[PDB]
């Protein structure tokens, strides 16, 4: 049948339009804003306006949530759809509001609400609908009560719109549109679409899916840090999907009373097994499911064997999905971990700016944001932060602002006014104090993400980047000439040379080429791992590695390892064998599957274990040679785009007396000379603020800053104190160590 | 202290008048205007004889006092629940045809009380309005509290046998079904099982009274440019 | 519409004819168009004269009443909850057969009726029935919704005690336990311990409105090659 579309998404934002490939307009004859009847669940037939979208698959129609819910139809859906140009234009049409979002407005929803969101936007309306209108603060919602001509009408010009009479009670239906659904969420698409994809079947088609006769998967184990919406996603998977989720709280149930609360966790899921496939959620498992060591008393082990009885005995019975909420599956109790029980892990981790981004449109829908709003800006800021974190900030914005005007709002003594309320405007300032008044959570946590650094930051070392390439992006590029030539890929690949050259640099500019997750360690870290604390966290490195693949995981500071081992010290000899058996003991345990790379980095080859230089683990060594001269000139030029530009003195001048520099000591010059600059503006505005003293006022023509104008004084202020920070003994033993190993091997 | 008075106070004031007059009556009743023993309906005294005075007095009254009126009073709360859940759907716009209906019942019940010999027709009111709400909207899904098989055309066995624990002269239940299963063919079986020429006609004055109302407009106001 | 009608209609064919003549009976009784002259269960006439007249009223006139309701009432539960299995019992084929020992269990119990002096042959033939399936294949214990651990095969000798206790008309059931393993051990020895030209050949005019149904081969298909 040629009327047949499995409902998606609209991309357009309109509560009365719909998007359809191309030859569904061909075949069926639509033009661009054409009235079209559709058809679907409880016999629900509406119109909306046509509108072409080549990106929808024929079988494929996009179409919102809110004409969803007019149809009460569910994703994955097929409608059928109809012409019907025959509408006319709505002459008196008498609507009204939904009573439960009315609460304390008192204001004219006619000019404040209707007017503007209908301002002859040729909306084709029919009697007994339902709609939603933003407001400054709210989200209203109306009914069509009485429409002409009837049924259907189209917003004109001359439509004189009752708007005025009681609030309406709320259908009993429910049907609201309080819900939260996927565009109620930011900075997950990756899980999302992962849970969406391993929950449809047992869901939507439980009946064919039984009579497949396949055992689903069961045990899914929600893990991140906590205030991430992870409650919040399973709410509106619930909700989109329509099912009888029932919640349960740790604190709330292993308090209880004595020992009746297994009754409790028996009473939820026979409720189940009398409601149909059903969604199972349950928070904090860590609070009542710690590992057996940390339980003292003997309660909590009943609990824990009553539950795992009652969920390994959920086998068939109904299509009922189970999943949890925890923090760290470490501090789960391992036997929660065999097959039939929880199994699926998914993570969500710490979103970046993007998703705050998100987070944020999706937050400030109601807000009036005056044009002074930079979000990406406030994003890029808001560094450590979570979901929550944005919420309030959002919230206490709001807050600011509407205080900042108590003199203008009428105090008073009722409901508050609507047209006052539409009148508020938040500023950027609101939002600059409110991160003053803020502080995030996550903070001291491990960030993983794709780098932005580029090829073209660094200048030079051509054949470096030419050799990381090939060792690199091909391999799993081309996997099947290593198939045809049997070859395995190399793995661990080690930096040497002078320190300050951007070794970092290049391993974030390789990642970001390779577009993958970036992990970083640092020695402090490791070191601060060594006494203790060793093996547990290196094996979940490795493990968040390997679930974050395709991924370059990085080491700094290896010889770090050494120097406390032999030394000035020679007493870390425990911590750093631990350290170094964890690691060598984990990282050849990868598998060639895992699209997982490493790079370790060091100063000092000569002190470097030689058990790490094996194949299979760490082989490849490449040589950090110096900047020179033209190299040198594009570090300097890289360092100098930045803001202040200056061409009045010759820069490759300066490179060459600098020769043999190495290119954090040419960064840290540049920065001098940029101080200098800044030094030379604090002059100019002081000798303004000083000569407007004895002058009144003495600004009549605009004294701006100085243009950046960077003179040679600053440069030679930058070579008198001009250290060669390489030191020539060093350089001379590099030299000798790579001519080793060039005369060895 | 009286949450009596804040749920009284909250009633409708329609369905409040209609339904406080409904149990002042019995209150009248009760206060002796007209002695209990005069109230039993001769057949061969109103056959003769007058006696015009007692045919629906009795029907509206019941002799309730300090020793019974839990169920008297379970009786009437649902009587008016059951009124406003009615005056939900379709009498949302249009009372005729619900004081029809109830105009219709009293009519068949005093016909009923003319013909035969029965004394206290207060409960067969009971029966008749209950069974025809009940099977106005069968075929449906309710449940109370504790509802264990609550569906419809099923609470009338349920009162037959609370009857006949408690109380006595069957033939009330049996007209009270009768009525409301006369009515619920009438509604939608009849139309196409006997032919046609439907009799539901509204006489003037019953529609004079209180007839169906409209909904307004109310003022608009032109979206214009 | 009535729900009752296919509710009645998924009741299985035996169980269907038992209820259509209990429900029948008491109808039948209280109509008061018929003469009840033909039935009264005048136990002078059934016992000493010969009276053709009334040889077969005994199970169908039969004076309802506050006598058994408890017991009719819970029988009618345990009937709405187990029918499936109690007319499951051995006989889905040759059901011809079935009424056949059911009618002879009829004769044995009315023989039993007119030598025995009890009140009513109306639960014990059904008990009887009901417990000889089950004996068949005896002590798999069931219980009720708050019966916890209750062992069933004691429900016939659980209602025999209550009655005997509390009440009265105990006797026939017994009495009609005490046919029933007769009925049990002759099922067993008469049909092969004596001949007798296997009695008398069973009508074929019970098969002629009523026949019973085998096998039946539908169609066929070509295997082919
Ligand atoms: N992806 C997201 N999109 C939108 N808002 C989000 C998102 N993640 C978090 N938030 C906001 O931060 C809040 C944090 O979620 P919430 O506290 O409701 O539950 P949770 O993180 O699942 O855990 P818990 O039940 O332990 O609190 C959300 O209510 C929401 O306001
Ligand atoms: N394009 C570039 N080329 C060379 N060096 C750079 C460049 N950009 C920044 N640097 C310098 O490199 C330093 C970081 O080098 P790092 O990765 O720490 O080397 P190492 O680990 O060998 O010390 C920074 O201090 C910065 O000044």
């Amino acid at each position: 049948r040629p009327n047949r579309l499995i409902v998606d998404e609209a991309i357009n934002e309109d509560n009365s339009v719909v998007s359809l490939s191309q030859p569904k307009m061909d075949e069926l004859q639509l033009f661009r804003g054409d009235t079209v009847l559709l058809k679907g669940k409880k016999r629900r037939e509406a119109v909306c306006i046509v509108l072409s979208d080549d990106t929808c698959s024929d079988e494929k129609i996009r179409m919102n949530r809110v004409v969803r819910n007019n149809l009460r139809v569910r994703l994955g859906d097929v409608i059928s759809i109809q012409p019907c140009p025959d509408v006319k234009y709505g002459k008196r049409i008498h609507v009204l509001p939904i009573d439960d979002t009315v609460e304390g407005i008192t204001g004219n929803l006619f000019e404040v609400y209707l007017k503007p969101y209908f301002l002859e936007a040729y909306r084709p309306i029919r009697k007994g609908d339902i709609f939603l209108v933003r407001g400054g603060m709210r989200a209203v919602e109306f009914k069509v009560v009485e429409t002409d001509p009837s049924p259907y009408c189209i917003v004109a010009p001359d439509t004189v719109i009752h708007c005025e009479g009681e609030p309406i009670k709320r259908e009993d239906e429910e049907e609201s549109l309080n819900e939260v659904g996927y565009d109620d969420i930011g900075g997950c698409r990756k899980q999302l679409a992962q849970i969406k994809e391993m929950v449809e079947l047992p869901l939507r088609h439980p009946a064919l899916f039984k009579a497949i006769g396949v055992k689903p998967p069961r045990g899914i184990l929600l893990y991140g840090p906590p205030g991430t919406g992870k409650t919040l996603i399973a709410r509106a998977v619930a909700n989109e999907t329509g099912a009888f989720f029932f919640l349960i709280n740790g604190p709330e149930i292993m308090s209880k009373l004595a020992g009746e609360s297994e009754s409790n966790l028996r009473k939820a899921f026979e409720e189940a097994e009398k409601n149909a496939p059903a969604i199972i959620f349950i928070d904090e498992l860590d609070a009542i499911a710690p590992k057996r060591e940390k339980t003292h008393g003997e309660v909590e082990r009943r609990i824990v064997s009553q539950l795992l009885t009652l969920m390994d005995g959920l086998k068939q019975r109904a299509h009922v999905i189970v999943m949890a909420a925890t923090n760290r599956p470490n501090s789960i109790d391992p036997a929660l971990r065999r097959f039939g029980r929880f199994d699926r892990e998914v993570d969500i981790g710490i979103p970046d700016a993007t998703g705050r981004l998100e987070i944020l449109q999706i937050h400030t829908k109601n807000m009036k944001l005056a044009d002074d709003v930079d979000l990406e800006q406030v994003a890029n800021e808001t560094h450590g932060h979570v979901g929550a974190d944005l919420a309030a900030l959002c919230s206490e914005a709001a807050l600011q602002a509407i205080r900042k005007k108590m003199d203008l709002i009428d105090l008073e003594d009722e409901t508050i006014d609507a047209e006052v309320m539409n009148s508020l405007a938040v500023t950027m300032d609101d939002f600059r104090w409110a991160l003053s008044q803020s502080n995030p959570s996550a903070l001291r946590e491990t960030v993983v993400e794709v780098p932005q650094v580029t090829w073209e930051d660094i200048g030079g070392l051509e054949d470096v980047k030419r050799e990381l390439q090939e060792l690199v992006q091909y391999p799993v590029e081309h996997p099947d000439k290593f198939l045809k030539f049997g070859m395995t890929p190399s793995k661990g690949v080690l930096f040497y040379g002078p320190p300050g050259c951007g070794k970092t640099l290049l391993a974030k500019a390789i990642a970001n080429e390779c577009q993958a997750n970036f992990i970083s360690i640092k020695g402090p870290e490791l070191l601060t791992m060594w006494f203790g604390e060793s093996e547990a966290n290196v094996r979940e490195i490795f493990d968040k590695a390997r679930q974050a693949a395709p991924c370059v995981l990085f080491f700094d500071e290896l010889d770090s390892i050494a120097k406390a081992r032999g030394g000035n010290i020679g007493d870390g000899g425990g911590a750093a064998d631990r350290v170094i058996n964890q690691i060598l003991t984990e990282m050849d345990g990868m598998s060639t599957k895992k699209n997982v790379f490493i790079i370790g980095a060091t100063n000092r080859p000569d002190i470097i274990d030689p058990a790490i230089l094996r194949p299979g683990r760490l082989d490849q060594l490449i040589y950090i040679p110096l900047p020179d001269e033209k190299s040198r000139v594009a570090i300097l030029k890289a360092n100098l785009r930045k803001s202040p530009v200056a061409k009045d003195v010759d820069l490759e001048f300066l490179a060459k007396m600098t020769n043999g520099f190495s290119g954090a000591d040419l960064t840290e010059i540049c920065q001098r000379a940029c101080k200098l600059a800044i030094r030379e503006s604090i002059e100019s505005e002081i000798r303004r603020e000083r000569e407007r003293q004895t002058n009144p006022s003495a600004m009549e023509v605009e004294e701006d800053d100085p243009v950046p104008e960077i003179r040679r004084d600053h440069f030679e202020e930058a070579m008198r104190f001009a250290r060669r920070s390489v030191s020539d003994n060093d350089i001379r033993k590099y030299e000798m160590f790579a001519q080793t190993l060039q005369q060895s091997r | 202290m009286s949450d009596i008075g804040d749920w009284f106070r909250s009633i409708p004031a329609i369905t409040r008048y209609w339904f406080a007059a409904t149990v002042a009556v019995p209150l009248v009743g009760k206060l002796g205007l007209i002695s209990p023993a005069y109230l039993f309906l001769w057949p061969e005294a109103f056959l003769y004889r007058f006696q015009i005075w007692r045919p629906i007095t009795a029907t509206f009254y019941f002799p309730v006092g300090p020793g019974t009126g839990f169920l008297y009073l379970v009786n009437l709360y649902f009587l008016y629940q059951y009124s406003t859940r009615l005056e939900t759907g379709a009498f949302d716009g249009r009372p005729a045809d619900y004081l029809f209906m109830l105009l219709f019942n009293w009519i068949c019940i005093v016909i009923t009380g003319l013909a035969m010999d029965m004394q206290l027709l207060m409960i067969p009111l009971i029966m008749s309005v209950l069974y025809v709400w009940a099977q106005l909207n069968r075929d449906m899904i309710v449940s109370f509290w504790f509802g264990t098989r609550f569906k419809a055309c099923y609470l009338p066995w349920v009162i037959l046998g609370f009857n006949y624990i408690i109380g006595g002269s069957v033939i009330n239940e049996l007209i009270g079904n009768l009525v409301g299963h006369l009515y619920f063919f009438l509604m939608f079986r009849y139309p196409m099982d006997l032919g046609g020429r439907n009799f539901l006609s509204t006489p003037q004055f019953l529609y004079r009274w209180l007839p169906s109302r409209r909904h307004n407009w109310g003022q608009g106001f032109r979206l214009g440019d």
